[PDB]
């Protein structure tokens, strides 16, 4: 027998000085009530039948009463694993936020004004037809100036926009440089399919979750897969989408899997955070020799390198079409703005 | 190589035309283990040859070159058919009387250390990864490949909805096939475009499209930049200490040389036996056919020397080293102890090494800078 | 990255009676969502909430060759 | 580890990657040590057959042993002893950072398009040929579509004969997109275009005749030095005129311009590179050693501690000890991995070998009708 | 990314070529404000400006003419995108296990809480006995 909780026992006898024999335990998983009678890792130590049980061992309030645990080492909630769900956004691809947008817009108001101006010196229609052109690739029959002032001031709107081309090229160049939702879930039935979600209902796990949502508890009777493989493997094949159990021991479940097509509900989330520890006799009076070996463990190295030697797994967390339809809102105002245009300028003679 | 039907066996001219030095070689042929093995002379050439040809002429000795008899390099091999232990392979011949000076690839260590001399080494190098390399392929993508090809009809189709309305405005407030020139010229930015509009509904609808042009092509262009920009499969082992190695999956299979000086490195660590226990069973006779085996696809990572894998991937384009060096330890000429040469072949192997000679070998036995 | 992961905790002298009733308290409303209740209301989400500026001169330089245009 | 120093005594403290090795050996040998810094001298520089430095106490029985920064040659191994080394150590050359429209792409692509200049220029004639300019005036549109420019010139009509122009049109766009794309991709995979190659480059091997000479340089009494009086003695002439005190001195000199080459020791060169700001200064060929020679420990002649301080050494290197020595003190920070005018000069080269192009052209106008 | 000395070649090259443009054709068998009105524009992409090639010397001109712009239109484009590739190591957030850590020269100073408990640490830690 070998792994992570073996490794500290060996390291505690160094310092303490004991000797140990393992007792694999027949009776079924960690720790039950039967109204009397306790089983597990924790029955065979009030029954003073043991002096120390160490595992994979929650901290509770009802094992807490009976027996004495030690200091936590290890982090442990409750958490929900699901599958991997199947865009890299920009809203009108914002260059720098809707400021230099303003800024083109006012400054093409101003000069078609100015540029009017000047023409009494030598056009309200040539003039604003023109200005709007070559900034954009002319292709449209526009008035060209027959004087020297005017087409020296027209001359500089094609370089300002061209430039502004080559930078409207560079933010999106930028953005691919640089390089979800469950809102769903959220219902005991109320959502539309009848939704399913299961436990092994022996540990904690369930006594925590049996006294509050009392109906989710009986609900969940339907789904008792009795493993954890045996769960994983028909969560992949569809019959089951949420897996309800140890947060040190899903996350590592989803730390593992090939193809990283395993993330659990949000980005780690832990609801009680409970953490493990080391069943004694209640009397065993080995408490305090324990709880400073194990805070020095937790101080610089000792700890922090352990689970790099066995919980270090890989495949961690990580154009479309909304992308160029992004523009298309702005489609949606086209003919309407074109429409009232009529509207006002029939008005403008009738009334 | 094999000889020629004579004695000899035959010569060559190297790239500036000077004669290869070659020395008679005997050996066994046919390894082939479990098939009686027959001595037949053979010759041999190369870096420790050509590097061994310098002492004899130097010190004024004189050598008959032979091979060894099973392929495989020094190892303890602790047996129970014998009291504690006995050497075996070409460390066990130098020690048996057979041998009185080895010239090979061969690490300088603890183990071999204790019984034998070592001079000094001719390079450093140390251990590293071999795997196969990824696909040559560049996946270069043709036109139309770039953005979903079903709503391309949908921008064929934006033209569509955009030509058919905008000559039938131009009929009840003030042809149907005459306005659709401009619509589409312009998307193209061409000059058949001609007809200026007039209304004034049309003017601004005429202008606000044009700010749709641009946008795509600038787009495509960025798409068609960010084809040739990701391409990350970010497979890459990373050092010893990679997870990959410590769990022993059976997705992936390591191997190394059998009675190697890794397999005496990973023996004698007290913790690394928990993934080449596995992968024990898994080695090879020689690394002459891991290399085979590793570019037909039948093993994933090969452990070895720095020296040999650097020069077999630059030789042939299919394979790819990676991680970092971990021990690092180079070779050495090795003969039993009190032999009286040691002080002598110690200094000319020194004294090599400012005389800028390494510098020849190495440029024509080791770098051939092809495929780079 | 974190590099010491250790919880706060309510210190007491070695004799003090109450030590026993105190664990058993915080390991009680640390499942019933009180420990929830008390973290979004408090920590949780405390939430914190030259070229250009030369086309006055263009423009005068364009009014300046407009006038130089005109004069000549 | 106290560290006694001579000359009265003041005391003062050793520690770093030598001294750390050294504690190590000390707890599987069963000995101690009384070290003391050596005063006259440094490293060593046999002088009318007498010795100095740190190598000149051990000679003449006053040290017995010698550990830091010592580099093994031929002339040591006759008059002391030397261990298996424990690092790597060669010579380098140590400078600083340097501050084409065929370039991007090959010529693979320009032998393309040529083909589009006669096939474009025959589809529009072949097309108006049939309904019946052309030659005269119809060649500068069909080129003059392959880039967008506002020139104004005229355009044909025709129900379908602009037709097949408006495809031949959004060929360009296309073309031009994936034509400016590709250059971005070669300022990804810039490269380095270097200086020098060793020491073997004829910069290097010549003192004049070559513009404003090569300004390199090193610092005297060491194996760095002994080593290139040996091979290329008209070399060492010349450049004993930039002659450096020290590595830290002479390392500035190198961004103020007075020198720009630094031929040292190749192992505590990567130190400086690896701690500098903004890493400017890369050594030559990323690390290329030359003269491998190892560093060790100078023992007494025949001595009995011999056989066993080498074999302690090679201890550590299958206890997997050296790792952590050189993760904790000799690991760096940068990681070795602006458009100008030389870069767009010879995209110029061709526009003004174009440009005579014209003048060649007039002188057919002579011979059009008079030959 | 630009450079006066660079920008002043460019800058005068238009001058230059247009000037030869129209003295070009006096010899085959243009005036001086067209030269500086369909010139100007056709180089920096404007529909400012009148006329095409007339002559058969002036027809040769317009292949080296235009092939001026796109062929360093997509240089800026090209020159521009090489800073967007630059990121500067001033996001090095560089921490833990690291030489910027235990660089005890006046670059970082950083400071801590007086008494506390990670002051316990680092005096606990022998290996950050200088930092
Ligand atoms: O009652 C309601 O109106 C529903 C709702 F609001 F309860 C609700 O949907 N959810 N409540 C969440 C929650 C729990 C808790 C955990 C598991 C289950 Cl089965 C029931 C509840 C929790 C459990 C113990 C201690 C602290 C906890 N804190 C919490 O936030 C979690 C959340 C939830 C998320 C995924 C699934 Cl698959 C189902 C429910
Ligand atoms: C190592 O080299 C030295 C120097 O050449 C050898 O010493 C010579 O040995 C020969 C015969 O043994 C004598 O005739 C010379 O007089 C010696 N020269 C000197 C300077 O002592 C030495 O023999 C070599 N080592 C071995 C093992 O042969
Ligand atoms: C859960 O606990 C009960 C208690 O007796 C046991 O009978 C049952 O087998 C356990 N479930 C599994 C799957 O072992
Ligand atoms: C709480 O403390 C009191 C006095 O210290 C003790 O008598 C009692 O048993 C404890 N527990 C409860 C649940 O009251
Ligand atoms: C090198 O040795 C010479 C001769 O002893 C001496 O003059 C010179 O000062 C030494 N160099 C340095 C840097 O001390
Ligand atoms: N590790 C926990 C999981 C089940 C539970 O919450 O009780 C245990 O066995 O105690
Ligand atoms: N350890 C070498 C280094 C020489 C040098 O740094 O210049 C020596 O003393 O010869």
């Amino acid at each position: 027998c070998k792994g992570f909780c073996i490794d500290i026992l060996k390291r505690l006898a160094h310092t303490i000085g004991f000797s140990y024999d393992l007792y694999l335990v027949t009776n079924g998983k960690h720790g039950k009530k039967i109204d009397g009678v306790w089983n597990g890792m924790i029955g065979e130590v009030f029954y003073q039948r043991a002096d120390m049980a160490i595992g994979s061992l929650t901290i509770n309030e009802e094992r807490s009463e009976i027996v004495d645990f030690s200091v936590p080492f290890v982090e442990t909630g409750i958490s929900v694993m699901v599958a991997r769900s199947n865009v890299s956004p920009s809203a009108f691809l914002e260059p720098y936020s809707p400021a230099v947008w303003v800024m083109m817009f006012v400054m093409c108001l101003t000069v078609v004004a100015v540029t009017v101006f000047i023409f009494e010196y030598l056009t309200i229609g040539k003039s604003i037809w023109l200005l709007w052109a070559l900034v954009f690739n002319n292709s449209v029959p526009v008035e060209n100036p027959r004087g020297t002032t005017s087409k020296i001031m027209v001359l500089v709107w094609a370089f300002f926009a061209v430039i502004f081309l080559a930078s409207y090229t560079a933010n999106l160049a930028a953005f691919m440089i640089q390089e979800l939702s469950d809102r769903k879930f959220q219902r005991p039935q109320e959502q539309y399919p009848p939704l399913k979600f299961g436990t092994v209902p022996n540990g904690s796990t369930e006594k925590n979750i049996r006294s509050n949502y009392p109906d989710m508890h009986s609900y969940m009777v339907r789904y008792n897969q009795p493993r954890v493989e045996e769960a994983l493997t028909q969560l992949k094949a569809g019959k089951l989408d949420a897996f309800i159990y140890d947060a040190a021991v899903l996350n590592y479940m989803a730390r593992k899997d090939e193809g990283c097509k395993l993330v659990t509900i949000g980005s780690g989330k832990v609801f009680a955070t409970t953490g493990y520890g080391i069943a004694l006799h209640k009397g065993s009076r080995w408490k305090r020799p324990i709880d400073l070996a194990l805070l020095q463990f937790l101080g610089d190295d000792e700890i922090e390198m352990l689970e790099r030697l066995w919980l270090s797994g890989i495949c961690h967390n990580d154009l479309d079409i909304d992308n160029m339809a992004g523009v298309f809102y702005m489609l949606l105002v086209a003919m309407g703005l074109s429409l009232l245009v009529f509207a006002w300028e029939h008005l403008v003679y009738w009334r | 190589k094999p000889t020629l039907s004579d004695g000899t066996c035959k010569e060559e001219f190297t790239v500036n035309g000077d004669p290869v030095k070659k020395v008679i070689c005997t050996g066994p042929n046919d390894t082939s283990p479990g098939s009686p093995r027959h001595t037949v002379p053979q010759c041999c050439y190369g870096f420790c040859i050509d590097l061994l040809i310098k002492l004899a002429r130097t010190m004024n000795f004189t050598y008959e070159v032979h091979l060894v008899a099973d392929g495989k390099f020094g190892t303890q091999e602790r047996v129970n058919n014998s009291n504690k232990k006995e050497w075996n392979g070409m460390m066990g011949e130098l020690l048996s009387g057979q041998a009185d000076m080895i010239v090979a690839p061969l690490t300088i260590n603890n183990e071999r250390a204790q019984y034998i001399e070592f001079s000094k080494p001719f390079k450093y190098q140390g251990l590293t990864i071999l795997v196969k390399k990824e696909i040559p392929r560049s996946t270069l993508d043709s036109f139309m490949q770039p953005f979903q090809s079903t709503l391309w009809l949908l921008v064929g189709l934006s033209v569509h909805v955009v030509a058919v309305m905008l000559y039938l405005l131009d009929r009840f407030s003030p042809t149907l096939s005459s306005a659709m020139w401009f619509s589409w010229g312009v998307l193209l930015n061409s000059g058949i475009g001609e007809g200026a509009p007039r209304s004034f509904s049309a003017r601004i609808l005429g202008m606000v499209w044009a700010g749709f042009a641009m946008i795509i092509v600038a787009s495509y262009t960025a798409n068609l930049a960010a084809f040739l920009v990701l391409d990350r499969p970010e497979e890459r082992i990373t050092g010893i200490n990679d997870p990959r190695l410590r769990n022993p999956s059976d997705k992936f299979i390591y191997a190394t040389v059998k009675q190697s000086s890794v397999d005496i490195y990973f023996r004698r660590q007290v913790e690394l036996s928990t993934m080449y226990r596995h992968m024990e069973k898994h080695n090879y006779e020689s690394a002459a056919e891991a290399i085979q085996a590793v570019r037909d696809n039948k093993l994933h990572a090969f452990i070895w020397d720095s020296a040999v894998l650097e020069f077999e991937a630059s030789q042939k384009c299919d394979l790819v080293t990676t991680g970092e060096l971990f021990f690092r330890s180079g070779f050495g000429i090795g003969m039993r102890k009190d032999s009286p040469w040691k002080q002598n072949v110690s200094l000319s192997i020194l004294k090599s090494h400012e005389n800028g000679f390494m510098e020849d070998l190495d440029k024509t036995w080791v770098r051939y800078q092809e495929c780079d | 990255e974190l590099f010491f992961r250790s919880g706060f905790g309510i210190g007491m002298r070695k004799d003090s009676p109450w030590k026993q009733n105190v664990s058993l308290s915080i390991l009680k409303s640390h499942e019933n969502g009180f420990m929830e209740d008390l973290d979004k209301t408090w920590v949780r989400y405390q939430e914190c909430d030259g070229v250009f500026m030369l086309v006055a001169g263009g423009i005068v330089a364009g009014i300046f060759l407009i006038f130089i245009e005109i004069a000549y | 580890v106290p560290c006694q120093k001579r000359i009265g005594y003041i005391k003062k403290c050793c520690k770093g990657f030598c001294i750390d090795i050294l504690k190590k050996i000390s707890k599987s040998v069963k000995f101690t040590y009384d070290l003391y810094l050596v005063t006259n001298g440094k490293h060593g520089k046999k002088i009318n057959g007498t010795w100095n430095g740190m190598i000149g106490e051990v000679v003449m029985k006053r040290a017995y042993m010698a550990v830091g920064s010592l580099t093994i040659n031929e002339e040591r191994s006759e008059v002391v002893d030397f261990s298996v080394p424990f690092i790597e150590t060669g010579i380098s050359v140590m400078v600083s950072r340097s501050n084409a429209f065929l370039e991007p792409f090959s010529a693979d692509v320009w032998v393309m398009m040529f083909v589009m200049l006669l096939i474009v220029s025959a589809v529009a004639v072949f097309v108006f040929e049939y309904f019946s300019f052309t030659i005269g005036k119809a060649i500068w549109l069909l080129w003059g579509l392959v880039f967008n420019n506002s020139v104004p010139v005229q355009n044909p009509k025709g129900t379908t004969s602009k037709i097949m122009v408006s495809v031949w049109a959004f060929f360009a766009v296309i073309f031009l997109a994936s034509y400016t794309a590709n250059l971005a991709a070669f300022m990804i995979q810039e490269e380095y275009v270097d200086q020098v190659s060793g020491l073997s480059d004829k910069k290097f091997q010549r003192p004049n005749d070559f513009s404003p000479p090569f300004r390199f340089g090193t610092v005297p009494n060491g194996s760095t030095e002994r080593n290139i009086r040996n091979n290329y003695a008209e070399m060492h002439a010349y450049m004993g005129k930039f002659n450096q005190r020290g590595v830290d001195d002479a390392l500035l000199s190198l961004k103020t311009g007075k020198l720009d080459a630094f031929i040292y020791d190749a192992a505590v060169l990567n130190y400086m590179a690896g701690r500098d700001e903004g890493c400017k200064l890369v050594t030559i060929g990323s690390g290329k050693v030359f003269a491998s020679t190892g560093y060790g420990i100078a023992i007494q002649k025949d001595s009995g501690w011999k056989r066993q301080v080498d074999l302690a050494i090679l201890q550590l290197f299958g206890d997997g000890e050296m790792e952590e020595l050189e993760a904790l003190w000799l690991t760096g920070i940068c990681h070795n991995e602006q458009l100008d005018i030389d870069n767009m000069a010879g995209v110029f080269y061709m526009l003004g070998a174009a440009m005579a192009l014209s003048l060649i052209t007039f002188i057919s106008e002579h011979l059009f009708y008079w030959q | 990314p630009f450079q006066s000395t660079l920008w002043l070649l460019v800058g005068l090259s238009v001058h230059v070529v247009a000037v030869m443009l129209y003295l070009l054709d006096r010899f085959s068998p243009l005036t001086l404000s067209s030269a500086m009105w369909f010139s100007w524009g056709v180089l920096l992409n404007s529909g400012i400006g009148e006329g095409a090639p007339r002559s058969f010397s002036a027809r040769i001109l317009g292949m080296v003419w235009a092939g001026f712009a796109m062929i360093i239109v997509a240089s800026y484009t090209a020159n521009l995108a090489a800073f967007l590739v630059l990121d500067r190591p001033e996001e090095r957030i560089t921490g833990i296990n690291d030489p910027r850590l235990r660089n005890p020269s006046d670059k970082f100073i950083y400071a801590t809480v007086k008494q506390s408990s990670v002051d316990i640490y680092f005096r606990r830690q022998v290996e950050l006995s200088t930092m």
